[PDB]
C-alpha cells in the first residue's frame, strides 16, 4: 500500500537545520516524495536479490541499488569532492538502538577477534537414485499367508552387525557403530530391538559384574539418544531401570583394580539419567521419581557403599542446589560414616573404598557451592564443622576454587 | 625512486593492520595479493589516513580531555571537506 | 488434559526399580 | 523511535516480511539524507528570492534540480530502439579458418607482459 | 552464524587496530558512533584505492596493478605518499595479531565407510559411490 512518514518529523528535521515557519503543504510535499524514493530503492534492491537468489539478502544490496540510481551509497558520511570515496559501497555502520553510544577503545582490544572460515568448496551428493530419493544425512530424510516382520531382513542383519560392534571387543568397531547409529535415519524402528538387547545385556551384567561391558552398553545408549529420527521417549521406560542398576550395582571384581572403570561407569550413568529426565519433561514423570530413589538409598542406614556412591553421583548430576541443600543436614552423618570405615585394622573391606569415593565427590561439589554462597572465609572453622574429615585438603579445595574464580 | 626503495625495505616491519586483513579487503576489491610488501604499503597508507584524522581531532579536543566524539570529528572532517552525519535514530 | 498421549505413556505408569531383578529370587 | 516505527510499517505494507535489521536503519538514514538535501537547496533559493520563510515554489525548484543530477534514470526505450536498429544494419563478419584464438585487438585485451617491481 | 563471522573477524580486527592507534598520543573512551564511522570510511577508502588501481591496470591492459597504478590513484586523492616513510619511522607503530583460521586440521571428518553396491555404466566411476 502507500505509507508516508509523519509531517511533525519533517518539521523537526527543518528545526535541526534551523529553518523555521515551514509551510504545512511543504511538510506534506517532503513526505510523499521521500516515501516514493524509499519504495523505488526497495524494488531496485529486490531485483538484485532475485538474480542473486540469496533470498535472505546481503549487506550493501541497497548500496548497489543507490549506485544503479546514480546516488551516493555512503551512509553516515558524505564527501563533497567525491574523489576519496566514489560509488564503491561504504558498507554501512554497525550501530543499533540498543547500543549505549559510549565505548572504551581498550575494552574493544580486550575482546578476541573471531576465527576465519575456509574458502567455499564443492561437494557432490545423490539427490535421487534411479528415481528414488536415498535416506542420507545430506538429503532431508483356511491357512492365512505367514506374516513377515515389518523390519527388512537386511536391516535386521545390519542391526545385528551394529550390536556385535557395540559389544566393545574392538574399540574401532564400537566407535564406527556409534557413528552409524547417529547418521542413519533408517536405524529408526529398530530402537525397540536395540533397547531390549541393552536390557538383556544389563540384567546378565547385574548377575556377574562386567563394568567394562557396562560402559560399552552406555556408549550404545548415548548413540541411540543422539539420533533424531528414532523416538527415544517411547522406549525410555525400558532404558531408565537399566541405567539406575548400573550406577548402584555392587562390584563383583576387586574394587581397586576396577575402581577407575567404576567411577567412569557411574559418571556415564548419571549423565544419561539426567538427559532422560530432560527428554519429555513433565511434572512428576521422571525427575521426581529418580530423585526419590537416590535420596531413599542415601538416607537408609547401612546402605551398600557402591549403591550409596551411585545415588550420591545421581543427586549431584540432577541439580547443583540439590547436592548443596542435602549435604548440610547430613554433614555430621557423613563425618560419622568416614570415622566408622576408618575404625578397625583391616583396609581390605570395601567400606573404606566406598567412603573415599563418596567423600571425594562431595568435596569437589562443595567447593563451587561454598564459593557461590559467599566469598571463601573461616576455612579453619569450616574444617572444625567437618571434624577434619578432609582436614587441610578441604581448605585447599576451597582455595583452588577461589584461584579458579580469580583466573576467570 | 624513494618509494621503490621503501617497498624493498618493507619486507620486514609488518604494518599495524594485519596483512591478511588488508589482503581480504583487497581481494573483495578484485586486487590479488601479488606482493606482500605492496599490501604493507597500502596498509601503512590506510593507517596514515586514520592517524591524520585523529591528529586533527586531537587539536580540536584540546580547544574544547583525550576524548573522541562525533562533535570533535566534525571540525577536523570539515578541513578535509568530508561531512559526517549524526545518526539521530538510536 | 487427561487425553494427552504422554499421560498414557508407559514410563509414567511404571515403577522402574521394581522391574530390575537386582539379583533377587 | 516514532520515525523507526513508521519505517517498519512501510515494510509491512510492502509485504517484505524478511529483511536485515540494518536495512531499517540504513533506510531511515537515507530518508533523513533525502529530505535535508532538498531543504538545503530550497533555503538557498529563498535567500535568492529574499524571503525569510521557505515556500513550496523553492522546494519544487530544489526537487527538479536535485533529481536531474541525483538520478540519470534508465535509457529511454525509443533511444535504445534507434541505436539497436543502426547496430542491426551492420552485417556479421566472416571468420578466417585458421587465424588463431579469436580475440579483439590487444589494446582492448587485458593480455600484456605485466612487468612488476624486482624483489631484493 | 559463520557467514556473518567471516566478514566480522576481519572487521573486528580493523576496529582493534583503530583502538590501538587511539591509545598512543590519541584519545580514550571514544564515542561508539566515532569508531563505527572511522572503520566504515577506512573500509571504503581501502576498497576505492584497490578499485581505482585495478581500473588503471585494466586501462593499461595488465591483469595486476603495478606500483605506478597505486601511486597515481594516491595522487588523485592527494595522499602525499612522500610523507608516508616518515610516518613509518615513528615509534607509535604497533603489532596486531592476524585472525586465526577456524579449522586447524581443515576437514578431518572421515564420515563412515558404509559405501556399497555396484556402479552402473551410465554413472561415471569418478562420481561418488552409491549411498548405503
Amino acid at each position: 500500500s502507500n505509507t508516508v512518514l509523519p509531517s511533525e518529523s519533517m518539521k523537526v528535521v527543518a528545526e535541526s537545520m534551523g529553518i523555521a515557519q515551514i509551510q504545512e503543504e511543504t511538510c506534506q510535499l517532503l513526505t510523499d516524495e521521500v516515501s516514493y524514493r524509499i519504495k523505488e530503492i526497495a524494488q531496485d534492491a529486490l531485483k538484485f536479490m532475485h538474480m542473486g537468489k540469496r533470498q535472505k539478502l546481503t549487506t550493501s544490496d541497497i548500496d548497489y541499488a543507490l549506485k544503479l540510481k546514480n546516488v551516493e551509497p555512503l551512509y553516515g558520511f558524505h564527501a563533497q569532492e567525491f574523489i576519496p570515496f566514489r560509488f564503491a559501497s561504504g558498507g554501512g555502520r554497525e550501530l543499533y538502538f540498543y547500543e549505549e553510544k559510549e565505548v572504551d577503545l581498550s575494552d574493544i582490544i580486550n575482546t578476541p577477534l573471531p576465527r576465519v572460515p575456509l574458502d567455499v568448496c564443492l561437494k557432490a551428493h545423490w539427490l535421487s537414485i534411479e528415481g528414488c530419493q536415498p535416506a542420507i544425512p545430506e538429503n532431508p530424510p483356511r491357512l492365512k499367508p505367514r506374516s513377515i516382520h515389518e523390519l527388512s531382513v537386511e536391516q535386521q542383519l545390519y542391526y545385528k552387525e551394529i550390536t556385535e560392534a557395540c559389544v566393545g571387543s574392538c574399540e574401532a568397531k564400537r566407535a564406527e557403530a556409534l557413528q552409524s547409529i547417529a547418521t542413519d535415519p533408517g536405524l529408526y524402528q529398530m530402537l525397540p530391538r536395540f533397547s531390549t538387547f541393552i536390557s538383556e545385556g544389563v540384567r546378565v551384567n547385574v548377575v556377574q559384574n562386567n563394568l567394562a561391558l557396562l560402559i560399552y552398553l552406555m556408549r550404545m545408549v548415548k548413540a541411540l539418544m543422539d539420533n533424531p529420527t528414532l523416538y527415544l521417549e517411547k522406549y525410555v521406560h525400558e532404558l531408565i531401570p537399566a541405567v539406575m542398576t548400573c550406577i548402584v550395582s555392587r562390584q563383583l571384581c576387586l574394587r581397586p583394580d576396577v575402581d577407575n572403570h567404576w567411577a567412569l561407569r557411574d559418571f556415564a550413568a548419571r549423565l544419561v539419567a539426567q538427559i532422560c529426565k530432560h527428554f519429555s519433561t513433565t511434572t512428576n514423570n521422571i525427575q521426581s521419581r529418580i530423585t526419590k530413589t537416590f535420596t531413599k538409598s542415601w538416607v537408609d542406614e547401612k546402605t551398600p557403599w557402591t549403591t550409596r556412591y551411585g545415588s550420591i553421583a545421581g543427586l549431584a548430576e540432577l541439580g547443583h542446589d540439590v547436592i548443596k541443600t542435602l549435604i548440610l543436614p547430613r554433614l555430621q552423618q557423613e563425618g560419622e560414616r568416614i570415622r566408622s570405615v576408618l575404625d578397625g585394622p583391616v583396609l581390605s573391606n570395601i567400606d573404606r573404598i566406598g567412603a573415599d569415593h563418596v567423600q571425594s565427590l562431595l568435596l569437589k561439589h562443595c567447593a563451587p557451592v561454598l564459593a557461590k554462597l559467599r566469598p571463601p572465609p573461616d576455612n579453619q572453622d569450616a574444617y572444625r564443622a567437618e571434624f577434619g574429615s578432609l582436614g587441610p585438603l578441604l581448605c585447599s579445595q576451597v582455595v583452588k576454587a577461589r584461584a579458579q574464580a580469580a583466573l576467570q | 625512486t624513494p618509494l621503490v626503495d621503501f617497498l624493498m625495505q618493507l619486507e620486514d616491519y609488518t604494518p599495524t593492520i594485519p596483512d591478511a586483513v588488508t589482503g581480504y579487503y583487497l581481494n573483495r576489491a578484485g586486487f590479488e595479493a601479488s606482493d606482500p610488501r605492496i599490501i604493507r604499503l597500502i596498509s601503512l597508507a590506510a593507517q596514515k589516513f586514520i592517524s591524520d584524522i585523529a591528529n586533527d581531532a586531537l587539536q580540536h579536543c584540546k580547544m574544547k580531555k583525550y576524548t573522541l566524539t562525533m562533535e570533535d570529528l566534525t571540525p577536523a572532517l570539515s578541513e578535509y571537506g568530508i561531512n559526517v552525519k549524526k545518526p539521530h535514530y538510536f | 488434559d487427561l487425553l494427552a498421549d504422554e499421560n498414557f505413556l508407559m514410563v509414567t505408569q511404571l515403577h522402574w526399580e521394581d522391574d530390575i531383578i537386582w539379583d533377587g529370587e | 523511535p516514532k520515525d523507526a516505527q513508521m519505517m517498519a510499517q512501510i515494510l509491512k505494507d510492502m509485504g517484505i516480511t524478511e529483511y536485515e535489521p540494518r536495512v531499517i536503519n540504513q533506510m531511515l538514514e537515507f530518508a533523513f539524507r533525502y529530505v535535508t538535501t532538498i531543504l538545503d537547496d530550497a533555503k538557498i533559493y529563498s535567500s535568492h528570492a529574499k524571503k525569510a520563510t521557505v515556500d513550496a515554489d523553492d522546494v519544487r525548484l530544489a526537487i527538479q534540480c536535485r533529481a536531474d543530477q541525483s538520478f540519470t534514470s534508465p535509457p529511454p526505450r525509443d533511444f535504445l530502439l534507434d541505436i539497436a536498429r543502426q547496430r542491426n544494419q551492420t552485417p556479421l563478419p566472416l571468420i578466417k579458418p585458421y587465424s588463431g584464438p579469436r580475440l579483439p585487438p590487444d589494446r582492448y585485451c587485458l593480455t600484456a607482459p605485466n612487468y612488476r617491481l624486482k624483489s631484493l | 552464524n559463520p557467514a556473518d563471522n567471516y566478514h566480522l573477524a576481519r572487521r573486528r580486527t580493523l576496529q582493534v587496530v583503530v583502538s590501538s592507534l587511539l591509545t598512543e598520543a590519541g584519545f580514550e573512551s571514544a564515542e561508539k558512533a566515532s569508531v563505527e564511522t572511522l572503520t566504515e570510511m577506512l573500509q571504503s577508502y581501502i576498497s576505492e584505492i584497490g578499485r581505482s588501481a585495478k581500473s588503471y591496470c585494466e586501462h593499461t591492459a595488465r591483469t595486476q596493478p603495478t606500483l605506478s597504478d597505486i601511486v597515481v590513484t594516491l595522487v588523485e586523492m592527494g595522499f602525499n605518499v612522500d610523507t608516508l616513510p616518515a610516518y613509518a619511522k615513528r615509534s607509535q607503530r604497533m603489532v596486531i595479531t592476524a585472525p586465526p583460521v577456524t579449522n586447524q586440521p581443515v576437514t578431518p571428518k572421515a564420515l563412515t565407510a558404509g559405501q556399497n553396491r555396484p556402479h552402473p555404466p551410465h554413472i561415471p566411476s569418478h562420481f561418488p559411490e552409491f549411498p548405503d
